[PDB]
């Protein structure tokens, strides 16, 4: 018996990291019966499978595994079919191109009988073709042609035992369900984002080459790059380093508008941290990442400490994503920030997500959703929750919930489909034990309770003014501004009143009352106090 | 608006003898065995 | 044991009896194997393989799913956290359920019965309808839940809810699961409005017997019983029965005591300010309120908890 | 024989400074540090910004600033035929020349570049959640398995100008496949005083231009 492996591979020549597990059920199950003793597997009386299917989020490895295990075996060369290319306009050309693949086995196997050797077709992007057998209605009908042909040729009235057919697809949800089933396509894989590990072993195989020939400084260390970055795929990891070597090569050449070289430079050539940190910094972007923009455009001017009920709601979002992280019975938890408008609600939920340090942080606002009808807004919603599910913790926040279900006071009127397709999506597990968090705002609580929309809530924070003229003294001289015997004076006229102003009001009575000469500005700004303080 | 459309084709008898080898029959009648 | 086998197996086909077979002799045979820097095959062992019955199990919970039916990874979705007992009213209603589905077997003047479950909400009602699906042991059981149509409009829903009932009507007697109908039928107490076309759908469906022969079990879910009172859908169904909630406080300390938290000094500690007067709180919220006073200090922790009941507090 | 100073552009004096520290900077270092390093050359460009600005410039002037050969022209909606199975020819028929190329020679071939103009025309969003949008969707899957598949290249560019940078297919924009992407927005001041200096030259050098001006 000639081994189907070839006489050299060794795991560590293949180059892939973090796809033991994945690995290991494939040859278990697709290899197995194939490199035992012939004689026992004649006993046995079984059939070797002669399918696999692999899918996943974009650059995650498919295409490097697929390429990888064709060239482990020493039998033949693959035949690649690179997409849509098996197709003419000629009526009843296609399915010849696709019968001409089969071809061969089907001529080795009568003259050699039971000792053929393994052919392998690759059927990168498979969705493009197969698809549900009648779910395209309007076209020349190749579609279903093409379809039946591929189901009639792997599995048919004559039996081939020497085949072997792998394919690819980022949605595996429309292929059709007759060609998934445990004589034709057995082995379904899915191919997912790394953890720790993983990324350490593939920044371990992609930098080794620089180690080689000591293109890389002792100042770099390893472990920091993995534990500093989350959620990468393996595509984003090469980027960063290409990007790190790109750089440091730009660092020597001189001149752009007359090239020139100095060897002087290039004899001494090594990588340093300084550039990995700008590539990080400035070019690399994740997709199920966190971003660094997202938390500049809603907590513009910081947070200051103007009272006490600015810190209770701080501590109430750090108890409820400790309880998130750390137990079972309860992996989706969600809490309602709610009070009066221009109180400053929408910036505490941004920090107190922003402090959870959790993976996968994402916002959704209708700033992005400006003349969209309901069907838009409802797959836009669900988009963001199925990207959601795919990591182990997460945190999502809904902002300006009255605006989402498109609210007005008339009537009232408002949308019905985007209600319900909330409703049901606060009540949704994610799967197997993955946990997560969501953190609703808005400024009218009545109106959502007459919704029955506070059953599904677990909990809520409330978000106060501010009351007493000492916490306003307090805003005042802490944000910057008039100070002195200035100060005084507003004293000796607030102290003896109450008054009731938002956070995000002040900002702008401020800003008003500047514009006027250096004389007028105090009785300005305690006539616009007045005129707006109209305490309830 | 769309409306992708198949073709099919159909060959042509070709003959030897439709013209110029008419010519060469009577080149082969009327010369070669005269 | 091949009767083992054959008993586990549900809705399989043909296919699927070789995929498994052919899947445990896989795994049996891997063992020998040693896939290492370079790959090597034991002789010395080899010839002595033996297919063994873990694998089978294996093989069943691992590597082969069937398309028709449910599975059990639906039914460890809804019956989360297991059925405690936390006094005489759980009993009641699965006793009731079991000679339901004892009258719909053997009887023919009546090859169709529905049943309907109300109560409060966060009661409990989404985990004692599965129970009793399980329990049954009828050959297709199917859910339809409204989480799996999330932004469909109203001809879709339809279609999806048309097509469940279809595949039920080709077998020899079999259960079917409406749970939370009040969202299917899209419902807000403003205006009111909601879909009538899904409206129209149940009431046709709920009293449409199957072909010759064949016998149905429909049991659906609801929590505001006076709007399908007032929907004239309330004389379709054929009986109903009634989840209560946690009315008492010796219940109470049942389910504390069963659940094993606050234990030893802390439970007669609970036990001292409870018994004082009636409580009024469901099933599903008193698994939320102690982890959420499970998160203090070591101590700091009876008192949270019981500042947290009172807050929670109502009546009928 | 080049020098930026003879390009004719005037103002995006910065964004062109990572163009040709990004995308250029790994074909002129000594080949073989290159080698030893076992790096691969980024196969994308994208360029976007406000309409009438100067980007079609800039690809012209790249495309005539290497050794390269001449740039191949796509022309947006030009590759749209009726009969089945057309669209996948013409796509395919670009790359013609850089697989010949790969396969004859290996690591030396010359730099082929693609100029690929309204990106957005055809390659749209492929979409999920069942339906088929009809052509465009064997359009997108035919493009994006030849830049990045099974067989590898690495003797092409392609360079792409749109002014709608959210209308693309997210699987399209990853590293691999159009990476860099560049934004080329109105000037100020400077900028017009250089586009102004660049456009009157050839008039003030024949003494056509009065003194009063
Ligand atoms: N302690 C604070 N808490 C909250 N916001 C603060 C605080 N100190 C300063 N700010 C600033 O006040 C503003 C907070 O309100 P923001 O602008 O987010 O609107 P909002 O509360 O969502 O309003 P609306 O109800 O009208 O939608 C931000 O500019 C934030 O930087
Ligand atoms: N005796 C019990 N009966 C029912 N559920 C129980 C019991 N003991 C524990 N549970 C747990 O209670 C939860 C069942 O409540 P469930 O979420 O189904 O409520 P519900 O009334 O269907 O909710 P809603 O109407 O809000 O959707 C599951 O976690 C189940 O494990
Ligand atoms: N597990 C992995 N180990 C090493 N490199 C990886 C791994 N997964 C991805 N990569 C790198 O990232 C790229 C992945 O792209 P590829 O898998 O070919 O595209 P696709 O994910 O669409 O199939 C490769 O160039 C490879 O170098
Ligand atoms: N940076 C620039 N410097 C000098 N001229 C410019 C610049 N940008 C645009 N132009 C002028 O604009 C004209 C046309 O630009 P065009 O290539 O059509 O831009 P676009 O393709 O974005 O519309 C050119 O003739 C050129 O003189
Ligand atoms: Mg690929
Ligand atoms: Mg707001
Ligand atoms: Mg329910
Ligand atoms: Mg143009």
């Amino acid at each position: 018996r000639q081994s189907i492996i070839n006489p050299d591979w060794n795991f560590e020549k293949m180059g892939i990291g973090g796809l033991d597990k994945e690995f290991s059920d494939i040859f278990r199950r697709a290899f197995a019966s194939r490199v035992f003793p012939p004689e026992i597997v004649e006993q046995m009386g079984c059939k070797h499978v002669k399918g696999i299917l692999l899918y996943g989020p974009p650059g995650c490895g498919k295409t490097l595994l697929a390429r990888q295990i064709g060239k482990m075996l020493n039998a033949r060369e693959p035949k690649v079919v690179n997409g849509p290319e098996i197709l003419n306009k000629y009526v009843g050309e296609s399915e010849a191109n696709i019968r001409k693949l089969f071809a061969d086995a089907e001529e080795e196997q009568r003259r050699l009988g039971a000792n053929s050797g393994l052919h392998i077709i690759i059927f990168d992007e498979i969705d493009a073709i197969c698809k549900q057998r009648g779910s395209m209605a309007g076209s020349t009908g190749v579609h279903d042609t093409v379809v039946n042909q591929l189901l009639s040729k792997i599995d048919g009235v004559e039996q081939l035992n020497n085949i072997l057919v792998i394919g690819m697809t980022n949605r595996p949800d429309l292929i059709d369900e007759a060609l998934l089933r445990p004589g034709r396509l057995e082995v379904k894989m899915e191919i997912g984002l790394p953890d720790e590990k993983g990324r350490l072993q593939i920044l371990h195989i992609h930098t080794a080459r620089m180690r080689g020939h000591q293109l890389l400084s002792a100042d770099v260390d390893i472990k920091e790059l993995a534990v500093e970055t989350k959620n990468f795929s393996g595509a984003e990891l090469e980027g960063l380093v290409r990007a790190a070597q790109s750089t440091a090569m730009n660092r020597h050449i001189k001149a752009s508008t007359k090239v020139e070289v100095d060897m002087e430079k290039a004899e001494s050539l090594q990588v340093t941290r300084g550039d990995f940190l700008a590539s990080l910094e400035n070019d690399i972007k994740p997709a199920f990442g966190t971003n660094q923009e997202d938390y500049a455009s809603y907590i513009m001017n910081g947070i200051i400490k103007w009272g006490d009920p600015v810190t209770r709601v701080l501590d109430d979002g750090e108890l409820l994503v400790q309880q998130t992280k750390n137990s079972d019975r309860t992996p989706l938890v969600s809490v309602l920030l709610e009070g009066p408008p221009h109180s400053g609600k929408t910036a505490l939920a941004a920090k107190i997500a922003e402090e959870s340090n959790f993976p996968f942080i994402k916002i959704c606002s209708p700033d992005k959703m400006i003349g969209f009808s309901e069907t838009a807004k409802c797959q836009a919603m669900k988009k963001i929750f199925d990207d959601a599910y795919k990591s182990q913790l997460s945190c999502v926040v809904v902002d300006d919930i009255e605006r989402l279900l498109d609210y007005v006071p008339i009537g009232p009127r408002f949308s019905n489909l985007v209600l319900q397709a909330l409703l049901v999506l606060l009540k949704k597990a994610p799967p197997q034990g993955r946990k997560l968090l969501i953190i609703g705002t808005t400024s009218r609580k009545d109106v959502l309770q007459e919704m029955e929309m506070l059953n599904a809530f677990s909990t809520t924070i409330h978000v106060p003014n501010i009351a007493t003229g000492e916490q306003l003294l307090e805003a005042l001289e802490l944000l910057g501004n008039f100070k002195d015997k200035e100060r005084t004076t507003i004293a000796q006229q607030v102290k003896g009143k109450k008054v009731w102003i938002g956070i995000k009001k002040l900002l702008m009575l401020i800003e008003m009352s500047l514009q006027m000469d250096p004389e007028y500005r105090v009785r300005k700004f305690l006539a616009l106090l007045r005129e707006e303080g109209a305490s309830p | 608006i769309i409306m992708d459309s198949s073709i099919s084709k159909q060959a042509l008898s070709e003959i030897e003898t439709r013209h110029s080898e008419i010519i060469k029959l009577e080149n082969s009648i009327r010369e070669l065995h005269d």
